[PDB]
């Protein structure tokens, strides 16, 4: 009974992050300039200070 | 009474060993039942976190 209970809940929240996943990715690809955009903002401020 | 005795004795006896033969194969196939469901509560589990 237990062990039923447990998977049920599970299976429950699955589902609902699997939802939040979907929204989450129409918005990633340009990721690939991050570490760049850092050291940028990093190097403008050094310079400046 | 000697005999009586014996005859008693040889029921409960035939009725324990009965049982305990039928008893053991229950709890093997529940233990088994148990491990399998058990192992599904785990993927889940698994999955879940890595979403998160």
């Amino acid at each position: 009974q237990l062990l039923i209970k447990q998977i049920r809940d599970m299976r429950s929240e699955h589902v609902a992050l699997q939802n939040q996943q979907k929204l989450a990715e129409k918005v990633d690809r340009k990721i690939s300039d991050k570490d760049e955009n850092i050291q940028k903002t990093r190097c403008m401020w050094n310079t400046i200070m | 009474m000697v005999e009586m005795i014996e005859s008693q004795t040889l029921l409960l006896t035939y009725l324990t060993i009965k049982m305990q033969k039928n008893l053991f194969r229950l709890e093997e196939k529940a233990e088994r039942n148990l491990l399998l469901v058990n192992d599904q509560k785990d993927q889940l589990q698994e999955t879940i976190h890595m979403m998160k």
